[PDB]
């Protein structure tokens, strides 16, 4: 009872988390432009997200452009870096996890819908881990990470605890099953 | 040439420690979802693996240090093994770095106490923090009674 | 420049790294061998050392990272006391290398995320088959009853 | 010529005396935090008396020794800090080792016996003040029949 | 090209030849200490026989895992300037090792095979001598029989 | 008993022995100025050693955000105080158990406040190598008694732990 | 029993590799000369060195040997003498898999196949460490060649842990029956 | 039985062993001089531990002292000097060999075997540190002799006497509590 409302609401705190850091820009204050080519540049700070780059300070202030991640084993880096398929693949999986979730609380019968929900939450923090290994390592080839990075991170720990919680569910209804027979 | 409290984690950069806790949590997750999710195993707890012994495991694994429970099944062992993997590679890679540090300097000496100050200060929080939690779960079993 | 994904192997050369697995297979079936092979033991298997338990055990000493069961006769003592040296100059030998590396290339006239990248992606790779190989039995099982 | 204790160089006075000084400190603390508590002994609740604590926290340090392992959260947070003091510690002293043996401090040369000399010292002597003790407690048990 | 054992040149022969007299040394202190005493057998007081104290100051150098640990005062000690000998021998020959490796490099330069390959016939030979050792256990009994 | 007898000399020698550490001047033999000579520094004065005077106990200066912190607690001292009032907590709880025979909650007390004095202690010895290692200096005796106070301190923290285990055991068997 | 059929199909498939390898010239894609004058690709091996793509296409010429302890090296390398042992033991032990069809009353024939094809997995081990390390005095690649006899290893490995389960099986039957 | 026969032959070799080391002078086949102008000619030399002889040149077969001495350094070159541990190694060997003797003549007293495994065990230790003794203070080419190799064997031959010495002490003490 108690533990499925914890579940439920880290559930969604996770899943609002992360698709908040994968829609925000607030990833990467680097040191760069916002602009194009003119008929000299201007290096001010710019916080820099996934898909958009706007430039903090300088004349600039809000213009958000296009990061162009295509400026052997290079390319496949730069085909996963720029699609982001692992930071939205852990959005699609803890979306999925909430489904089971949720379908756990009109089917009681049914308890492999519990353990689903766990796998689901797991793989997805192991899908995150991924994610914030491939944007560090493409990025690299003075910056500060921002707060739309460490919900990416945040939203790992509290899936994963989510993970552990929603398998001791599952074990726990399984324990009354071998208790009454 | 200046030396800091926290500068013994001057060769493994900031993301490779924060990814490390990252890749600590996870396997210390995974370590104890494989061994205890499977309902045809239990007759009450097949092994040691709850979500308090992985995470002694996996430090223990990390910090070289001595195996109390061990991983027998084979879903369980493929974590061990590439943990261990890891560790050694990252553990390897410290140690290897920091004998570049304290070679070239570039902007030999006996390693003084201001350059390992940093983790006396971490082991004795740690020590008091954990007479902390002995006493608070004291007192809170002192009023039960 | 860019360092490889997989440039935490190069402190040794491909064909170290080939024959290590190598010796790896051969030292797990010589243990087996030697610990399994006597009719005149068994009075219910003597020692734990089968064919899965027997490359646990070489995983285990190679990696450092390892302590369960070690062998209890002679020959299995032998089998193990060779595998043991064998680690330690090799685990030496990396790290030492791998400092050279790191010293020399710095002399010329703090590692990164990306310099230990591949052995990240192993351990997050490991993790996700360790998982469908339990849930694969986990199917199996649920399915015969 | 290489002073007998040669094996001291790398890290300083200061810090081999702070780590005598932590090993002490962190021997206490586990055994305290492991049995002061008057609700766990039922025969004491585990092994972690003020013998075998400082035991565990030698063999911690040395890299060696799997006797035994905390199973309390209190305890346990003593195990996983003494256990990070040692790895940057140990790590520390085989680098800056590195360093002085490719640094001249005054083509490579191999150690000789001249310079690891206080190590064969120390052994040898505890050799014999391990015997010693054991001769008077069976010398003294053999004047109590 | 270097020589077939070219891994034992961080250390002189007076070294090696040394640790060798070391390890024997120990392991007949710490076994007269442990079951000399009359006063202690009940069965034995402790698993530390003169097989088993080989066995255990050969794990110990290793670096190795666990199969007994002493529990006496007087055996406790020779553990620990065992435990204390080895860290600094193992530290000695890594950090001496990665000296020879960059020295050599700076007057890509991954190992080559050549440069470990007396560790690989030792190996080897190891295990040929091990099933030897097995097989001549086996021929004895079988023709007993 | 005889475990008693040594709690309370042992609590004794350690509050005593890290008492005059704190007060005394021959932490540290340095050379250094004194208003260039030998000058055996302590925590709170720069004594002159031998010269033209030989004799002057000047003041340090202490203070000529990671150096403001680290200075700021070399400077104030507080840890080698802080042990300093551990230890004599300790000791009043020590004579409050003889008073106060029924509460055996009060010897537990005893150890934890000499345990915690110990690791003050430590905190006082590292921060004091540190910031002083801002010449061949050594340490003089005042520095080696708060040391052996520290040691003499874990041993009465140990010593009183048995104390509190042995009553527990007592009331655990007649009950 | 399909225990048995595994054994002698993993058997003759080690067997088959390692001979393939010996005899063929596919172990080591170098560049150097095959009959001064120019370094073309080619394709060495144990016994011959061809060039591949070169002016004198499929011209094969005995590897030049020889050009105390470096003594006895060169001469290990040269006849090849652990390579040709490894062929020798597992065929023995694929005549002792047919030999426990007919005698299946001694049952130690079955544990002299393990031992044999155990025994021919260590020495194709020294076989490859020699090779690789003769190969010291750029473009040195690999081949298929030598992969079958390091693929025969695996192979003969996993068969002699079969022939000590099929061994220690004929034992525990033994013992129920007493 | 058979047991004992072993100790008191290996007792003898390790004893018999660690002498001729000691008297001899074949320790160390180092390029030195023998004999105590302004020349000088190194030729090569096989050290011992008290005189170092020739064995090649015009001056074959004279044997040269050695002058030790021609505070850490100072003790090391007092101790290299007197070969207190290598001559300690051959008196506890010596020792330890009476009391397997006296065994014979007392078999009541299970003290006297113990004894004899005590002293070959530190006799052994005596060996390891004077071995250890001998290599620091000696520090163009150098190879150790047959005589040094007898010090090394004959320790080994004192560590292996020592095992067997205990395993009686224990053997005979197991006998004991069968008969109560
Ligand atoms: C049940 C299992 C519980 C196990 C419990 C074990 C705890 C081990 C903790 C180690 C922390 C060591 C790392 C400390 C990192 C400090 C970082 C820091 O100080 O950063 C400074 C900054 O970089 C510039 O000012
Ligand atoms: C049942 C017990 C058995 C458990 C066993 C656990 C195994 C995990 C161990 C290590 C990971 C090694 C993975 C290596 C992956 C290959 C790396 C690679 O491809 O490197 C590039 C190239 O090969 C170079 O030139
Ligand atoms: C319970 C029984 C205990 C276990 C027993 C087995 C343990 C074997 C361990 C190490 C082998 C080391 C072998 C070292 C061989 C060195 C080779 C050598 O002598 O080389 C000389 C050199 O070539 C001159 O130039
Ligand atoms: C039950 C636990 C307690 C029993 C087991 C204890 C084992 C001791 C281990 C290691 C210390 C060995 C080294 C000690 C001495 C090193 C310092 C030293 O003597 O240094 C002299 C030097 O000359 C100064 O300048
Ligand atoms: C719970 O039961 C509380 C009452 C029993 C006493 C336990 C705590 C005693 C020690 C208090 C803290 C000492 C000082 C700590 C700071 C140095
Ligand atoms: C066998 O009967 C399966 C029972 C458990 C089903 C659990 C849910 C399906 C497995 C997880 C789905 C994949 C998530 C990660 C994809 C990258």
């Amino acid at each position: 009872g108690v533990q499925m409302l914890l579940t439920i609401v880290g559930a969604f705190a996770a899943f609002s988390l992360m698709t908040i850091a994968v829609g925000t820009d607030y990833w990467l204050y680097s040191r760069g432009v916002c602009k194009t080519k003119s008929v000299k540049n201007e290096e001010v700070m710019t916080h820099s997200g996934l898909w958009r780059t706007c430039c903090l300070e300088g004349n600039f202030k809000g213009l958000c452009k296009q990061i162009d991640h295509f400026p052997t084993a290079e390319y496949f880096l730069r085909a996963v870096r720029a699609s982001s398929i692992f930071p939205i693949l852990s959005v699609i999986l803890l979306f999925m996890g909430g489904l089971c979730i949720a379908a756990s609380e009109f089917y009681k019968t049914r308890h492999n819908i519990i353990l689903s929900a766990g796998i689901f939450f797991v793989s997805a923090g192991l899908s995150n881990i991924i994610g914030i290994i491939v944007y560090i390592s493409a990025n690299a080839g003075s910056y500060s990470y921002g707060w739309s990075f460490y919900f990416g991170a945040l939203s790992f720990i509290i899936a994963e605890m989510v993970g552990v919680l929603a398998v001791h569910m599952f074990i726990d209804r399984h324990k009354q099953l071998r208790a009454t027979a | 040439s200046k030396p800091g409290v926290f500068s013994f984690l001057d060769p493994l950069a900031y993301e490779i420690w924060m990814c490390i806790v990252f890749a600590y949590i996870g396997v210390s997750v995974v370590l104890f979802l494989v061994s205890r999710f499977s309902p045809y195993e239990w007759h009450q707890p097949p092994n040691e693996f709850g979500i308090f012994n992985s995470l002694w495991f996996s430090l223990g694994a990390f910090m070289q240090q001595g195996c109390d429970i061990s991983p027998r099944s084979l879903s369980g062992r493929i974590v061990g093994g590439v943990w261990w993997f890891f560790t050694l590679i990252i553990i390897s890679s410290y140690t290897a770095n920091l004998a570049a540090f304290l070679t070239v300097e570039r902007m030999t000496s006996a390693l003084s106490l201001s350059n390992v100050a940093g983790v006396f200060y971490i082991l004795v929080g740690g020590l008091g923090l954990a007479m902390l939690v002995a006493l608070i779960e004291f007192c809170y079993k002192s009023r039960a009674e």
